[PDB]
């Protein structure tokens, strides 16, 4: 399934990056720029799926930000792209159609939600409701202590 | 201000009318196609003039202007009996639209100089205007080559459109 | 005969542009970069990439890839010439050409495009000549370049004899290419439509290229250089002195390799000028192995340093009198030399501004200042 | 969040404020990526405003977005039509340039009157733009009568009260000569020519070049006009650079028709050209590459201009990889009995680099030059020695390649060191390199007592190798046998066999077949066919068709000249 | 930290961003020395942010873990976060994690157990998925929805780094598929999925739960979504997808499970919305499952008509895989795929590159016997305006077709010649032999060939493979080129001078390659025996190039030359013949 996920804007300001597979920071930045450059190398007038090193990658340009990830050749490509519109809902309804400010300053909660939805390389909660209220109560236990 | 969309058969007077009103002169024109813009005021009510080409091939394009249209004016060539039917049609394929379901209509059978030009009663009939329920309209004898009937319609268009002051 | 004009930024993606003719446009420009990188590995970094019968005329500027396109036989010559001149135009409107520079000027840029050329053919244009973007007249007339009928606080002109030293000293210390190029940057702060004549020598020089306002059909036929001076920064002319070009600043050097733990170096530094001259802010470039074990630098006069990875040593001193010899050594352990400088002298090519005429309709003052200097340009020696 | 129609909404407001700001957001997010062709109607509608920037702005949008929507494109039409009938000269012109920037099949008929009354203008600027849109239209969907009627205007435009008008008229009319109504070239008469000069001298930077990149298409009836004009052209140590200077020489260099040996104006000309040419060796990097090949052209027709100017053509250690080799090229084009000395010193330091194609082509010249003169071939021998001795595979290979051609110009002469070139034949993994050694081993097998094994050592597999290497292996063995039959009857069999029975390559199967059609009759006529004499080459160094040379110069400014 | 990131937000150069991070990365050390319990949650985040940016991150591998143990939730959370970001798989902070994981895996609250199972699946290397292996099944049972889901996944994360321990989770398998919480149910699918990584467990969930899954995939659909409303626009797609996937791996190679599912399948497919991608997503996974599992002819067919319907879908994306997966089945359900060929060939007319290629590549191999006709005409149209990178391939591909299938020779040739006419330069090299063998075999169109070839080559030099071919023929067939009684189509003017004039400028014009000029040399010369009077012109020209720039051409030239000048007639004999 998903091997890693990173969110970099048009430029190079990585808003968030969470990996789902063991790997030293070395190959991490290797797999970074390598894909990065190639990611933005294509406009929105082309496909949204590219096979990079055995694994399939997906991406959706949200404003001036990019949401991508790697998947095993034997998996659901489209659904994955959908998971993006999913995870984004997690962040969105949590900040209110969030932009960039919250992503940089609060990459923490962004992570808390992200992980509170994806764990061990897969989804832990499907329904939107069992997510928006799943982290809201988890992040509400740290604000009162 | 009240946005007023101009309409009618080609070679009726639309353009000539506009510039004759907005400036007080009868200019020399041709089948407009880039709707000459003008906004003439008339008693605390500045109407936006939209004189679009009446040519057949470019009539279907009249839809791109329906937007926010509050006042309509169907100026036709009273002496052009041959296309009177065509006028009726176009007018209807226009009233059918929803974006104009509220806009009032001002039919101007211009060119009343020609002694053969169908008079008011005739145009109104040839268009079935009388058989129009739930519709704000009016018809005034007009002739751009002098200005007769022009400002008249304004009085109608103005007052009628403004449900107050 | 151009047909397409594009503006790109590093990534090679369409930064901004305008199509002046009929070419597929949309595509090609996109496949540009992809072909670029590859056409580099082959070493064949041709200034004109090819893809589906589509030419690519590009010029590299600070953080920006400017490109032109056209399937029709394009007069490439004018192409780049214009592209650069375009830079001149924009590089003056806003500090410098950069991704961020364009980032804002988007709107106006389009506007300038429309007035930069038409249907490929470049409608005459230049920074100041574009300021009015009077515009209907100033241009429509023959005298568009830079004249109308002005006047400023103070009226003064400045003649600058800029000359670059063209050196090339082969392996065994012999110059196959001896010369000193240069130009004359004319600073103008006059009024009205002033006409200025000017002479020099006619030792003199070889070939010569002037600036727009020069009446060529009046120079080649009279050696005179009468012109209608464009107010601002413009180069009156470029020249070449490869003949009777007396040798210049000297320098002796020798290697020294002992084992894989000690590689030395002995570089001197002499110079040829006139008794009174004094060289200044000079720097020499002597690279070390493509790597670097143990750095060792000795000094005898001035100061010196070097840089890793870049693989090279930079030795710079305060100045250097008119007829000296300076040494310096260094060791090491386990790309010729090109110096650079600056000298406010005259005989950098035996140049001397004869005079500056002053004729116009209104009153004439004439406050002609002149400068005499010369920097490096092209130097090399390390057998 | 569907954030597309949201903008669309305000893009069409009541007043002109919210709308105007919107128009800004339009082209803004228009060039950044997003395609806003869905706003076309609400945009061209605002076009007919009284603003300024927005005016030309929407106009910009229209040119770029009309293509996809010709139908609704008709929206503007009357706008532009009367827009050209505006006051200030600025608009009428801009109105036209924007107008014709659209190719909607029907915009044509609507531009009928516009451009027509557009040409007629007291202001040159308007006329200028006009002529452009004229040619601009004739490039497609344009023939008509009133269409060829404007042609009559652009032509007579020659004698206009201004330089701009004539400048564009020149460039325009010239570009119209692209379409072929048979009457190409047009007219070109003494009157129009000389009158153009006056509008040529005080025209404009690019303007003048236009008449240059155009007048090139014409030759004087005699030497009068030729000299008179060419003279008024000589003063081209110009400003505009490239275009002007180039085109000048370009067109001039071609005018070499005047009585051959007149009072050397033809010579002083050929001379008065070199100086400004060597100057391009400092202009923008790409420009040099232009001139360079251009040099390999003009100089090829008339080299007595870049005679000893070989100096400046020395590549700088920092020069771009292309201008580098390119310079060397021409330098090997004019290398004679004199320059030879330094040409080697040049190359000697050019092959010691690391730039692949640089070092490669470098030595490729070391050969060709030795072929150019005698003095060269001698030292050249030593060059190739130490060179192959660098042990470095590739260079060794390219070097042998030159060695090939070397013997082609000096056969039966330097074959005394061959035994050494074989010591590094084990580093020949490239078709040309392999082929070369095969030709030499064959071509001179009479002394090659090792030709047997070697020649056939490579043939581990007949085909599966460049057709070329086969074509050479063939003729190589053919001579290997002709001089040593007592030990080649088995090779000849299997070599010809696969070369005539299963040869996919036609010519390989052709050489094989025709070859057999020899020993299959008389090896007496074999020596009189296979080992006959073989004429040299003599200063070939990339010699192009002498005719292709006379016309390639007929257009140097263009990119298709560097060939 | 939230106030520190606001400081580096003032930097504009990559030279200051290095100065702002090097300043904090050094200042944070003087705050990590004394190990102050306070601010231990602040500077840890200040390092995490400087870590993402790619800077010294080993600076806080001490003042971070000292919160992983702390009691206050604030320190555990701000710590567990920094644990998954700044840590490699070292066995040092591994034992200071392993313990804390097991300690918080049974904390008083339940959200502390959230960060636990969470961190277990983001940092758990090897010595982790085998240490707390017991703290996974023990908590996997406890009915606490929130925990049950987070645990179920750790159980999976235990089988990832340690494929040997999936046996300890059996005590919770069979029941899973009857949960009420969506998440758990999904995690129950992935858990069961990771379970079939061994044969013994396959046949176990093979015969069993299969029918039970049919009711799940049915509940999600056929309705069961209205009384929910907790999704974007379709009934828990994720679930449906994970279902299909597991249904897939199950009925892999069987008849029981397979035939016991095909029903719900036909429904899902035919009853899903085609509107936007979401629905298609559902079908994507389904159709996949449909092929990797033995099924009735009818069923398999549907899967096809489905993907075929994907193609024509408004948006691109979808279309991509639609073709990608298409090839995978072309060789299986060949006859069926034909149902959409016409639309497939039109695909090529798409803007995207990937689409053109895949669509093309596939469509190519689909050109059947009674298919060549129509698809050929399009092949030409297409090939003509094809993108550069494609033209080259298109040729070879188009030629392959004419080989693997072809009717009349006139046509077969007329077409092959045609493709050469436009492509040529883009064609490989073996073309010459390939085509030549054709022309010769068909002893009729000989003339027609040389005739049209000539005409084309007349004004066409821009082409090497092509010209080489046409040339070769003209040489060996110069005869028929002489206004013969060419059947099929009327002959034309062919003065000997013409034929030669062309050839002359051929090897002469700086365009033809060594090999190119080769054909000509031999070809031209051979004409000496295939022509009437211009025999003289030949000899001359030949002896001329007997010393050109080319080695081989000069080589041959001399040979051919040495023939003319001396043993003339020998040619007549040693030439006219053509094996
Ligand atoms: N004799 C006469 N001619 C008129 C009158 N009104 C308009 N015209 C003429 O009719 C022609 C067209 O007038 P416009 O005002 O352009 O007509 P339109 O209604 O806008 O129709 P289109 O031109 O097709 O857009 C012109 O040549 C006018 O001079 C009128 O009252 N009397
Ligand atoms: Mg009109």
């Amino acid at each position: 399934m998903i091997h890693f996920i990173l969110l970099f804007s048009r430029q190079g300001k990585l808003r968030l990056q969470k990996w789902y597979i063991t790997l030293p920071d070395k190959e991490r930045k290797k797999i970074t720029r390598e894909i990065v450059q190639i990611i933005l190398s294509r406009g929105h007038r082309t496909s949204s799926f590219v096979d990079w090193k055995e694994l399939k990658l997906v991406y959706k340009r949200y404003a001036s930000l990019y949401f991508c990830c790697a998947i095993e050749n034997q998996d659901n490509e489209l659904l994955t792209l959908e998971i993006v519109h999913r995870y984004v809902e997690l962040l969105d309804k949590y900040f209110g159609n969030v932009c960039e400010l919250d992503i940089i300053f609060n990459f923490e909660k962004a992570y808390f939600i992200l992980d509170e939805f994806i764990i061990g390389g897969e989804i832990q909660e499907t329904s939107k409701k069992i997510a928006v209220k799943a982290i809201e109560d988890s992040d509400m236990l740290q604000e009162v202590s | 201000e009240m946005r007023i969309l101009m309409v009618g058969l080609d070679a009726a007077g639309k353009t000539t009318i506009l510039y004759k009103l907005k400036l007080g002169e009868i200019v020399t024109t041709i089948p407009t196609i880039g709707f000459n813009v003008e906004t003439v005021e008339y008693k605390n009510i500045s109407f936006t003039v939209w004189d679009v080409g009446g040519l057949d091939k470019i009539r279907p394009l009249w839809r791109h202007y329906f937007q926010n249209t509050q006042g309509l004016i169907f100026v036709v060539d009273s002496n052009d009996r041959e296309r009177v039917n065509e006028a009726r049609e176009e007018l209807m394929r226009m009233l059918a639209e929803d974006e104009l379901r509220d806009a009032v209509l001002l039919v101007f059978a211009n060119k009343q100089d020609l002694p053969n030009a169908m008079n008011a009663a005739e145009i109104t009939d040839k268009l079935g205007l009388h058989s129009l329920r739930h519709r704000n309209w009016y018809i005034q004898a007009t002739c751009a080559t002098s200005g007769d009937g022009l400002y008249e319609g304004l009085d109608w268009l103005s007052n009628q459109l403004r449900n107050q002051k | 005969s151009a047909s397409a004009v594009y503006v790109l930024d590093l990534k090679g993606k369409v930064l901004i542009c305008r199509n002046y003719r009929g070419d597929v446009d949309m595509s090609e420009v996109e496949h540009f970069m992809p072909i670029l990188m590859e056409k580099e590995e082959e070493g064949m970094l041709s200034p004109i990439l090819a893809h589906g019968g589509v030419r690519f005329m590009w010029i590299k500027h600070n953080n920006l890839y400017l490109v032109a396109t056209s399937k029709k036989n394009a007069c490439v010559s004018l192409v780049f010439s214009f592209l650069y001149k375009v830079v001149q135009v924009f590089s003056e409107y806003f500090k410098e050409l950069e991704e961020e520079s364009i980032r804002d000027n988007f709107v106006i840029i389009y506007e300038l495009l429309d007035e930069l050329m038409d249907f490929g053919y470049p409608q005459t244009t230049d920074s100041k000549i574009l300021q009015e973007y009077r515009p209907p007249a100033t241009v429509t007339n023959a005298v568009s370049w830079r004249s109308e009928g002005i006047k400023y606080r103070k009226n003064e002109v400045f003649l600058d004899v800029i000359e670059a030293v063209n050196l090339l000293v082969s392996a065994n210390g012999n110059v196959l290419r001896s010369e000193i190029v240069g130009s004359i940057k004319m600073r103008v702060f006059l009024s009205g439509m002033p006409e200025l004549r000017l002479g020099l020598n006619d030792v003199e020089l070889e070939d010569v290229k002037f600036h727009q306002c020069v009446r060529l059909s009046r120079f080649e036929n009279d050696r005179t250089i009468s012109f209608i001076p464009p107010d601002g920064e413009f180069e009156l002319m470029s020249y070449r002195l490869n003949t009777h070009v007396k040798p210049l600043i000297w320098i002796e050097s020798v290697i020294e390799k002992h084992s894989h733990s000690r590689i030395e170096y002995m570089v001197k530094a002499k110079s040829q000028f006139k008794r009174r001259s004094t060289a200044n802010n000079v720097e020499i470039h002597i690279p070390v192995p493509n790597d670097a074990d143990s750095p060792k630098f000795k000094t005898t006069v001035g100061s010196v340093k070097w840089v890793p990875e870049n693989s090279e040593i930079v030795w710079s001193v305060k100045s250097f009198p008119g007829g000296k010899e300076y040494l310096m050594r260094a060791h090491f352990g386990l790309p010729p030399i090109s110096v650079k400088f600056e000298i406010p002298y005259f005989t950098t090519s035996g140049i001397q501004v004869r005079y500056l005429k002053i004729i116009e309709k209104s009153g004439y003052q004439a406050l002609p200042w002149v400068r005499y200097i010369t920097q490096n340009g092209d130097y090399q020696l390390r057998t | 969040k569907g954030e597309i129609f949201e903008l669309k909404a305000e893009l069409n407001s009541d007043k002109k404020e919210k709308k105007k700001e919107a128009v800004k957001k339009v082209i803004a997010s228009m060039t950044v990526g997003k395609d806003v062709s869905a706003l076309f109607p609400d945009v061209v509608n605002c076009m007919q405003t009284d603003n300024l920037e927005l005016k030309k702005l929407v106009y910009l949008y229209l040119m770029n977005y009309a293509k996809s929507q010709p139908d609704m494109a008709i929206m503007a039409v009357n706008t532009f039509v009367k827009d050209c009938e505006d006051p200030n000269p600025l608009i009428r012109a801009l109105a036209v340039r924007t107008m014709g920037c659209i190719r909607v099949d029907k915009i044509t008929e609507y531009l009928c009157e516009p451009l027509r009354k557009c040409l007629k203008d007291e202001d040159p600027y308007v006329r200028k733009t006009a002529a452009v849109c004229v040619a601009k239209l004739h490039d497609i969907n344009a023939q008509l009568v009133e269409d060829q009627g404007f042609l009559d205007t652009l032509k007579d435009l020659i004698s206009d009260s201004n330089p701009m008008v004539v400048a564009n008229a020149v460039a325009a009319l010239s570009e119209i000569a692209e379409s072929h109504p048979s009457s190409n070239l047009l007219d070109l008469n003494p009157q129009s020519i000389n009158k153009l000069l006056t509008a040529l001298n005080e025209c404009t930077e690019w303007g003048q070049i236009f008449i240059l990149d155009c007048l090139a298409n014409y030759m004087p009836k005699d030497d009068r006009e030729a000299q008179s004009i060419c003279e008024r052209v000589t003063p081209r140590l110009s400003h505009a650079n490239s275009a002007v200077v180039l085109s000048a020489v370009k067109v001039l260099m071609k005018f070499m028709e005047m009585l051959s040996k007149d009072l050397d104006y033809y010579g002083t000309l050929l001379k008065k050209l070199a100086p400004p040419l060597v100057t391009l060796l400092s202009a923008e990097p790409e420009l040099q590459y232009v001139a360079l090949r251009n040099i390999n052209l003009i100089v090829q027709k008339r080299p007595e201009i870049l005679k000893h100017e070989m100096k400046v053509f020395f590549v700088k250690y920092n020069d771009p990889i292309y201008v580098k080799l390119e310079k060397l090229d021409i330098m090997i084009r004019l290398a004679s009995q004199a320059n030879i000395a330094q040409v080697l010193a040049e190359l000697r330091e050019y092959a010691t680099e690391v730039d692949v194609d640089f070092v490669r082509k470098a030595v490729r010249a070391i050969g060709r030059c030795a072929i150019k003169v005698e003095q060269s071939a001698e030292r050249c021998v030593s060059t190739l020695l130490d060179l192959i001795q660098t042990k470095v595979n590739y260079v060794v290979q390219e070097a042998i390649v030159v060695i090939k051609d070397i013997f082609r110009k000096y056969p039966n002469k330097y074959e005394s060191v061959i035994a050494t070139l074989c010591e590094n034949l084990d580093s020949l993994d490239e078709p040309e390199a392999r082929a070369a050694m095969i030709w030499i081993v064959g071509e001179y097998a009479e002394r090659i007592d090792n030709a047997d094994e070697l020649l056939e050592s490579f043939l581990e597999g007949f085909h599966d190798k460049s057709t070329q290497v086969q074509l050479q292996l063939l003729t190589a063995f053919v001579k290997l046998f002709l001089k040593k039959p007592t030990e080649t009857q088995e090779l000849v069999q299997q070599v010809l066999s696969l070369a005539t029975q299963d040869s996919d390559n036609p010519d390989l199967r052709d050489r094989g077949y025709i070859y057999w059609r020899l020993l299959s009759t008389d090896p007496v006529a074999a020596k009189e066919v296979v080992l006959a004499e073989k004429p040299l080459i003599s200063e070939e160094t990339d010699l192009i068709e002498p005719t292709l040379l006379d016309e390639l110069i007929c257009y140097i400014g263009t990119l298709a000249s560097v060939y | 930290l939230r106030e520190l990131i606001r400081t580096i937000r003032t930097a504009r150069t990559q030279a200051e961003e290095r100065e702002m991070i090097q300043k904090e990365c050094a200042a944070i050390r003087s705050s990590f020395r004394e190990e102050d319990n306070t601010y231990r949650c602040r500077n840890v985040a200040k390092l995490l942010y400087m870590h993402m940016l790619g800077y010294p991150a080993h600076f806080g591998q001490l003042e971070c873990l000292k919160l992983i143990a702390s009691q206050k939730f604030t320190d555990k959370r701000i710590g567990y976060l920094g644990a998954m970001l700044l840590l490699d798989e070292r066995q040092d902070v591994h034992l200071l994690m392993t313990n804390c994981i097991k300690n918080d895996l049974n904390h008083s609250t339940q959200f502390v157990q959230g960060l636990a199972l969470c961190t277990l699946g983001c940092m758990g290397s090897s010595e982790m998925c085998r240490d707390l292996a017991g703290e996974v099944e023990k908590l996997l049972k406890t009915s606490n929805s929130y925990l049950r889901k987070k645990a179920a996944l750790c159980a999976v994360h235990v089988i990832r780094k340690v494929p040997e321990l999936m046996e300890m989770f059996l005590p919770a398998t069979k029941n899973l598929l009857n949960e009420k919480n969506h998440g758990v149910l999904h995690t129950s699918v992935v858990l069961l999925t990771e379970m079939c990584e061994r044969s013994p467990d396959m046949l176990a969930h093979f015969r069993k739960l299969v029918p039970q899954l049919v009711r799940i995939l049915k509940n999600l659909i056929m309705s069961g979504y209205s009384p929910e409303h907790d999704v974007s626009g379709i009934s828990d797609p994720f679930l449906q997808v994970r279902i299909l996937r597991l249904l897939r791996i199950l009925g892999r190679n069987d008849d029981d499970s397979s035939e016991a599912m095909n029903d719900i399948l036909a429904q899902v497919a035919t009853n899903t919305e085609t509107s936007k991608n979401v629905g298609n997503a559902i079908l994507y996974e389904t159709v996949l499952t449909i092929m990797d599992i033995k099924s009735e002819s009818g069923l398999r067919v549907l899967a096809i008509n489905i993907l075929g319907r994907f193609l024509l879908n408004n948006d691109k994306n979808i279309r991509y895989v639609a073709l990608t997966s298409l090839l995978k089945t072309v060789q299986t359900d060949h006859n069926a795929v034909q149902r959409h060929r016409s639309t497939i060939v039109d695909c090529l007319k798409d803007l995207d590159v990937s689409i053109k290629r895949r669509a093309m590549e596939l469509s190519f191999a689909l050109v059947n016997g009674n298919n060549i006709r129509g698809m050929m005409k399009e092949l030409l149209y297409f090939l003509d305006s094809c993108e550069p990178e494609f033209k080259a391939d298109c040729a070879s591909g188009i030629f392959l077709a004419a080989e693997k299938y072809a009717p009349s020779k006139r046509w077969h040739i007329d077409t092959i010649m045609r493709v050469l006419t436009t492509a040529g330069s883009y064609v490989r090299d073996d073309a010459v032999p390939n085509l030549i063998q054709l022309i010769t075999n068909s002893v009729e169109m000989h003339a027609y060939t040389v005739q049209r070839l000539y005409k084309a080559i007349l004004g066409d030099y821009s082409q090497q493979p092509l010209v080489q071919v046409a040339a070769w023929c003209i040489g060996e067939y110069g005869d028929l080129l002489v206004s013969g009684q060419c059947e099929e189509e009327e002959p034309i003017q062919v003065t000997e001078d013409e034929v030669l004039d062309i050839l002359e400028s051929v090897l002469i014009s700086n365009m033809s390659t060594s090999v190119t000029r080769g054909y000509a040399l031999t070809a031209i010369m051979k004409l000496s025996t295939r022509f009437t009077c211009t025999v003289n012109r030949i000899k001359k020209v030949v002896s001329i190039y007997g010393s050109s720039i080319d080695v081989e051409l000069q080589q041959r030239a001399v040979e051919y030359n040495a023939l003319f000048k001396k043993y003339d007639h020998m040619r007549s004999a040693l030439l006219e013949r053509m094996p």
